[PDB]
């Protein structure tokens, strides 16, 4: 009744995919009814077998889309999740978001739903966007970012 | 906005304040009286409502409903008058637990001089009278007394004061309750059997010598926080009430009462020599301190940070072993047997969320806990080993891999088959499949090498074997060159027309090709089976088939379990194989070797409970449905709740009969060779069995008719049939 309610892990981020069709609201609608979930900050080595042995810990996986980059077709650092069930996923935004995944921190967020090409960078240079800028050292990621 | 600022501040009393407590609790209390002329609906409303979602703050709302009680006898009559309402609600409904936290907020009450002390007594001698009722399951007669003994601890020293004539012939009625209920249900809710070092007690024996040293203390406990206790002044002169006569709902056959539990304790003062000392098993310090502890995980659940941060600033009235009580806690609720209250993987995070947030002092008990579970390991539950083995685990990977694997150098030396080198194979085995091969093979000593697992590589039979002269062997090369080709099926069906033998030999060269041409992603073996699904649903149309796909996949995939078992699910969704088969698949000799291994279970569940939620589903949509071309769905959807719920009943048919077989099989061979039953394999084996009972106890209640009188019979030997009257007595 009053405010146990409170599920901060399962709200809505502050993401919003910008190549999606319908109004903010159409993207909303979707994001709260969704059962598919979007993972960053994943390795370029992190396997599909390594996301399902942890994702699977929060109720039954449908399907994992890895994130590639689009020129190369290779690992990009991301992917997307998909539950039979949104109990399953809340509990995964609840529990696995923010914890780690083949050694390194992982970020979860309520995705709109894949369609064709959303497995692709969106990076200038075929990889993700936010390797474009990063100002940091990473293995996992190919080291500096593209700027560097 | 007001009826929002009122819940605001309802809440802020119980919060951690910025001024004592009983300050706030002073304001509120007027402020709350100032508003009841226009807000005394919404004002009874919140109150009740905190009586019964927030236990672990008990004592700081009876006394807010003691103030105002202080100043308007009427509203308190009120708020009294809606408790029992909401409270025959509760039980009505079948929501106990919520109904003991009602029961308790009363009995509270009457320290805060707002219920007549012998008020309590007169509804209390009621609920004991329970034990007599006639012909109800004894879940039932053992809530009212535990609604009543959970009570004491608050009540108790006030409610002694009065009625000590039937306030001992209370007692006395319980106490011959007490020792003339059964216990056939201990042994399957123990999370060890062993009694040392510390016996795993009857939650009610327990809270029974809990109340005992409490009594004999002239019921003086030293916890439970009493903030009505500094309003003496204010609160003497206020007018108690009385309870109604409160008759106990008369037990339905729609009735359902919260299931037997068994007292989980791993702790005693002298783990933790140099802390405030540990208050005893039997103090009601303990039970106290556990209750709050449980009730505070059970409100903030949902946000692990929150939830780690209302545990370490929880509040005791004297200083005691915190941390150590918080993680006896969480193991208490991960081990709890049938289930957990909570999902799995909460109690893993949170219990990190706790070592984020007191870097220097819990880590070193949950280490030291980890190390107390792995030495009591030869006689824990299967069912909470599987669940040692998970979160151990999934712990490690967020710390590196890093832990001392020489502490557990015995294990080494040991059969491969006792508990503790088996947990530390399983254990490495879920770190691989979080990690990968090479990396497991790293983090433990060279001594410990022996127990690392097996590279999962994939095993083709008419591969690079250059064997030749088995079966189908060409045939399997022509498909090879297909495969790589992008064939069609009629292709495919085509190559396979050239098969001599439900054709066996068809299949184990489809499988054992198809599957070496997809072995180097889960995505690939996907695509491979989605493909040629049509192949699959013919050379498989037969339960031999069906069988079949599954005994070629064991042997192409033996050394890759979590591979095996998204395959198997994989399969089932796409109904290249049922249940049925699956459940048979288990119990073959083939997998006789791997038996006693976690994923052969995991794989079991996974299926048993896709059949439940698929019969569930359908069950739903008819509801909808019915709920409303419209009426030939209906007719429809009745066909297949039917099937599907026959489908599930044989699911579980199968696992009996086939549990019943091969148990009969070892215990005859024994009493035959005059060899020793209790073996490593029997433990798991008989373990399993009970486990099945407890993971889906709800679903197989729908069969006491058919289990029985046709499976479990007497002449079945008595060491299954324990295992089914156990099962029995969780709602008896
Ligand atoms: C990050 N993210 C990606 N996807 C999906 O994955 C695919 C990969 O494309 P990206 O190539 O990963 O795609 P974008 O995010 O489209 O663009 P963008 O939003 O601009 O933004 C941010 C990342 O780039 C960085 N960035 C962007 N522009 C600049 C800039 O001008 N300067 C600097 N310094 N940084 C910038 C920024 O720090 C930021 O965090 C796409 O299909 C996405 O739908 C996400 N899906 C969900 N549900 N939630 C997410 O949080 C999410
Ligand atoms: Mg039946």
């Amino acid at each position: 009744l009053k405010a146990l309610r409170s599920d901060s892990y399962v709200e809505l981020s502050q993401y919003r995919d910008q190549h999606f069709r319908g109004d903010n609201e159409e993207q909303e609608k979707l994001l709260k009814k969704s059962c598919t979930l979007y993972v960053g900050n994943l390795s370029f080595y992190t396997t599909e077998e390594q996301i399902y042995e942890l994702f699977s810990k929060s109720g039954d996986i449908k399907k994992i889309i890895m994130g590639l980059d689009k020129m190369k077709k290779t690992a990009c650092g991301f992917c997307f999740v998909e539950y039979y069930s949104r109990a399953d996923a809340e509990n995964a935004m609840r529990y696995i978001n923010g914890t780690r995944l083949d050694d390194r921190i992982i970020r979860t967020d309520w995705d709109a739903g894949f369609k064709e090409g959303r497995q692709y960078g969106r990076g200038r240079s075929g990889g993700q966007v936010r390797d474009e800028y990063r100002q940091d050292y990473d293995a996992g990621r190919g080291g500096y970012g593209k700027l560097a | 906005e007001t009826e929002d600022h009122l819940e605001s501040l309802i809440c802020k009393v119980g919060e951690k304040s910025a001024c004592s407590l009983e300050s706030n609790l002073e304001g509120l209390a007027g402020v709350l009286e100032a508003d009841l002329p226009n807000y005394k609906s919404k004002i009874l409303r919140l109150l009740c409502t905190v009586a019964r979602l927030l236990p672990e703050k008990l004592t700081i709302y009876t006394t807010l409903v003691g103030l105002l009680n202080a100043r308007n006898y009427n509203f308190g009559g009120e708020f009294v008058e809606a408790m029992i309402r909401q409270l025959k609600e509760s039980l009505k409904a079948n929501n106990y637990n919520e109904a003991v936290y009602l029961v308790r907020f009363l009995s509270d009450l009457v320290n805060c001089h707002v219920i007549a002390a012998p008020s309590m007594v007169a509804m209390f001698e009621n609920f004991v009278s329970v034990t007599q009722e006639e012909d109800v399951p004894q879940v039932r007669r053992d809530w009212y007394v535990y609604a009543f003994l959970s009570s004491l601890p608050w009540v108790g020293k006030e409610l002694y004061e009065k009625k000590d004539a039937e306030m001992d012939r209370i007692f006395a009625n319980t106490e011959s309750y007490l020792k003339r209920r059964q216990k056939t249900h201990v042994p399957m809710l123990q999370v060890w059997t062993a009694d040392k070092p510390h016996p795993q007690e009857e939650y009610l024996d327990c809270l029974w010598a809990q109340i005992q040293k409490l009594k004999k203390d002239r019921w003086q406990e030293r916890h439970i926080l009493r903030p009505y206790l500094a309003f003496d002044s204010i609160l003497c002169e206020a007018l108690q009430h009385n309870l109604p006569p409160f008759t106990p709902p008369p037990h339905t056959e729609d009735s359902v009462y919260p299931m037997p539990r068994v007292i989980f304790r791993m702790f005693d003062y002298t783990d933790d020599p140099e802390g405030p000392v540990m208050p005893g098993s039997h103090s009601v310090e303990r039970f106290v301190i556990e209750e709050n502890l449980h009730c505070i995980i059970k409100s903030h659940w949902k946000e692990r940070k929150t939830c780690a941060a209302q545990l370490v600033s929880y509040p005791g009235k004297n200083k005691i072993p915190l941390n150590y009580h918080i993680v006896e806690v969480i193991f208490a609720e991960l081990f709890q047997l049938p289930a957990p209250p909570h999902i799995d993987v909460m109690y893993t995070t949170l219990l990190i969320e706790l070592c984020k947030l007191q870097p220097g002092s819990l880590p070193q008990v949950l280490a030291q806990a980890t190390e107390m579970l792995y030495m009591r390991l030869d006689t824990m539950n299967t069912t909470c080993v599987d669940r040692f083995i998970n979160w151990f685990s999934h712990h490690l990977s967020n710390f590196q891999f890093r832990w001392s694997w020489e502490d557990w150098s015995d294990c080494l030396s040991q059969d491969p088959e006792s508990p503790k080198p088996k947990f530390v194979r399983e254990v490495l085995e879920k770190c691989m499949r979080l990690s990968y091969h090479q990396r497991i093979l790293d983090i433990v000593p060279p001594t410990f090498s022996a127990l690392c697992p097996a590279n999962p590589t994939c095993i083709y039979k008419y591969g690079d074997e250059s064997s030749n002269s088995l079966p189908g062997h060409s045939v399997a090369l022509c498909l090879a060159v297909a495969f790589k080709s992008k064939a069609t099926n009629d292709e495919i069906f085509s190559i396979l027309k050239d098969v001599p033998n439900f054709n066996p030999l068809k299949i184990e060269v489809f499988v054992q090709t198809l599957l070496h041409l997809a072995a180097k992603s889960f995505s690939h073996s996907f695509s491979a089976l989605a493909k040629f699904h049509e192949v699959f649903k013919t050379l498989a149309e037969s339960d031999e088939g069906k069988l079949h796909v599954l005994r070629v996949m064991f042997e192409v995939w033996r050394n890759h379990p979590q591979m095996i078992a998204v395959l198997v699910d994989k399969m089932i969704r796409t109904q290249i194989v049922d249940c049925a088969a699956v459940a048979n698949w288990i119990f073959s000799s083939e997998l006789s070797r791997d038996f006693t291994r976690l994923f052969v279970w995991e794989i079991l569940h996974s299926t048993i409970r896709k059949m439940n939620k698929h019969v569930l589903k359908i069950q739903k949509e008819l509801e909808e449905a019915k709920e409303k071309v419209l009426e030939e769905q209906i007719e429809r959807l009745q066909e297949k709740v039917e099937s599907a719920q026959s489908e599930q009943k044989n699911l579980f048919l199968v696992i009996f009969q086939r549990f019943i077989m091969i148990l009969t099989e070892h215990l005859v061979r024994c009493e035959t060779d005059g060899t020793s039953v209790l073996t490593p394999w029997y433990k798991n084996c008989i373990e399993r069995l009970q486990q099945i009972f407890l993971q889906h106890h709800q679903i197989i209640q729908q069969y006491m008719v058919t289990l029985e009188n046709l499976l479990f019979t007497a002449e079945l030997d008595p060491h299954i049939l324990a295992v089914f009257q156990q099962f029995c007595a969780l709602q008896a």
